RNA sequence: GGAUGUGUCGUCGCAUAGACAGCCAGGAGGUUGGCUUAGAAGCAGCCACCCUUCAAAGAGUGCGUAAUAGCUCACUGGUC
């Protein structure tokens, strides 16, 4: 309706058509099409399936929008790598499971335009951190 | 709060605090500064204050204890006919006596929980911290 | 530390910030009076297991340990001090502070480290070499776990005046 | 109970590795951390404070929002 641009950051579930609680009037109030984002982003969730892939949406004006689709949080595949579809009550009084150092190689290989880290140790231990306070116990470390 | 069985009535008098001026059972401690009487409910009040502020769980040592029966005559009676019948219970806290011990909490936490208890108290106080190894 | 006088009369020093004291050899016995400021810095540093050097305003300087301290109840400050004139090869019994080290695996599931007896009195070391602290590990300790006085690692030539099944540093449940 | 009133002592701390204040800028990527929730994403309530990049940036302090977003601090650099 005008020219008051904006760089808006959000997050939406991949394989769903969002109603009033997610989008609606959250980013459709800066000036962008919602009829061609239910046929745009919802077609790139056929790529990586079943997660909450974070999106960043920049709006120019008029009927313009440009978005970036990042990486699925494997907190849907660490709760799947155990047996509890909702996280631990506490991370240090009731654990979850135990992934591998090779289910870390799909974390820091989908997240390569993500973690500004360098070597494999850094890019592994970073999201070895996400799986710390989530509740789960880690398979590995030095030695052995 | 109350004692459980006893004799019944008492009296009143004062000088400085016998034992004990020293900090056992804990790391931080709260000390009287004035020759008061201290009622159950006043302690009860300090206990509940500090217990809340510490949340779970810390550790709270309520050193002082009300063994002294205070009485009050009925409403509108001419003096005599008897002695008043046990209104409530006091604990004769003399100066320097340590009323409170808390530990398992930071210095900050201790300060605060103390100050909060202090404002509920009939008398000025001071907090302090160990070294008083007269014995242990 | 450098006291000076020692008469039975206190007006010479009272306000001037000095503490009345006595140091006894067990054969030799001497009253006196130390600068407060000093003994404060000192006794804070070295505590009861102290050991420091005492040169009376007459030339003769002797080593000693702190045996008792007597306080103003209302001002909470030193007014008098009992001082043990150390020997050489065997002293007396030394009270020393139990400490605690490392994040215990008690404070991580519910409870907390509770030093049920702050000060442990041992028999002897050979005086020259007194333990000044006393580290106890607690990382193994769960909630409901008592540490008796036995299990304490003494530093060789040290024994235990304590009944060594008495509860010391114990970890308590929550609430 | 309170208070940068003013005198006097003492403690501790930071500073010729440049500080207190003032002024420019960054304030971070995992990560809406987990739990709860109709939503809680630093910020209504229960457990933990881990890695990445660096000269420096802490699951973080207050305001904020129904929840976002937003303003600012704890740290560092210049300035003096």
């Amino acid at each position: 309706m005008r020219r008051v641009a904006g760089i808006v950051k959000l997050q939406l579930p991949a394989g769903k058509a969002t109603p009033a609680p997610p989008v609606g009037p959250a980013l459709g109030q800066y000036g962008a099409n919602i009829m061609e984002f239910t046929k745009a982003f919802n077609a790139q969730t056929a790529d990586k399936g079943d997660a909450i892939i974070p999106v960043e949406i920049t709006i120019y004006a008029d009927r313009s929008f440009t978005f970036i689709t990042k990486t699925p949080p494997m907190s849907y595949l660490i709760r799947k790598a155990a047996g509890i579809g909702k996280g631990s009550s506490t991370p240090n009084k009731a654990k979850v499971g135990k992934l591998n150092w090779d289910q870390v190689l799909e974390i820091a290989k989908t997240k390569m335009p993500d973690l500004n880290a360098g070597s494999v140790e850094a890019a592994a231990n970073t999201v070895a951190g996400t799986a710390r306070s989530m509740g789960v116990t880690v398979e590995g470390g030095p030695n052995a | 709060k109350r004692t459980k069985f006893r004799k019944q009535f008492r009296g009143r008098m004062t000088g400085d605090a016998k034992g004990g001026d020293y900090v056992a059972f804990g790391d931080y401690g709260l000390i009287a500064m004035e020759p008061a009487w201290i009622k159950s409910n006043q302690i009860e009040a300090c206990r509940i204050v500090m217990s809340r502020h510490f949340r779970r769980g810390g550790k709270i040592y309520i050193r002082i204890f009300p063994d002294k029966p205070v009485t009050k005559k009925p409403a509108e009676t001419r003096m005599g006919k008897g002695k008043g019948a046990v209104e409530y219970w006091v604990s004769v806290v003399k100066p320097g006596r340590v009323m409170f011990e808390v530990a398992g909490v930071t210095e900050e936490q201790a300060k605060e929980a103390f100050r909060l208890a202090g404002h509920k108290l009939p008398i000025q106080t001071k907090m302090v911290k160990r070294e008083v190894y007269d014995e242990a | 530390m450098e006291l000076t006088a020692k008469p039975r009369t206190p007006k010479q020093k009272l306000d001037e910030s000095m503490i009345a004291a006595v140091a006894y050899n067990k054969e030799n016995n001497v009253s006196f009076a130390l600068d407060r400021k000093a003994f404060d810095r000192a006794f804070r540093q070295q505590s009861t297991t102290g050991l420091f050097d005492i040169t009376v305003e007459g030339g003769e300087t002797f080593p000693a340990l702190v045996k008792a301290v007597q306080m103003d109840k209302r001002k909470r400050a030193p007014i008098h001090v009992d001082f043990y004139m150390v020997t050489y090869g065997e002293p007396v019994e030394v009270s020393v502070p139990v400490h605690t080290t490392g994040r215990s695996q008690g404070e991580v599931q519910g409870g907390l480290v509770d030093i049920v007896v702050h000060n442990l009195q041992i028999v002897a070391p050979g005086p020259r070499r007194i333990p000044q602290e006393l580290v106890v590990d607690v990382t193994k300790m769960n909630i409901g776990d008592h540490i008796t006085a036995g299990d304490i690692k003494l530093p060789e030539g040290c024994t235990l005046a304590a009944d060594p099944e008495l509860t010391v540093v114990s970890v308590l449940p929550p609430r």
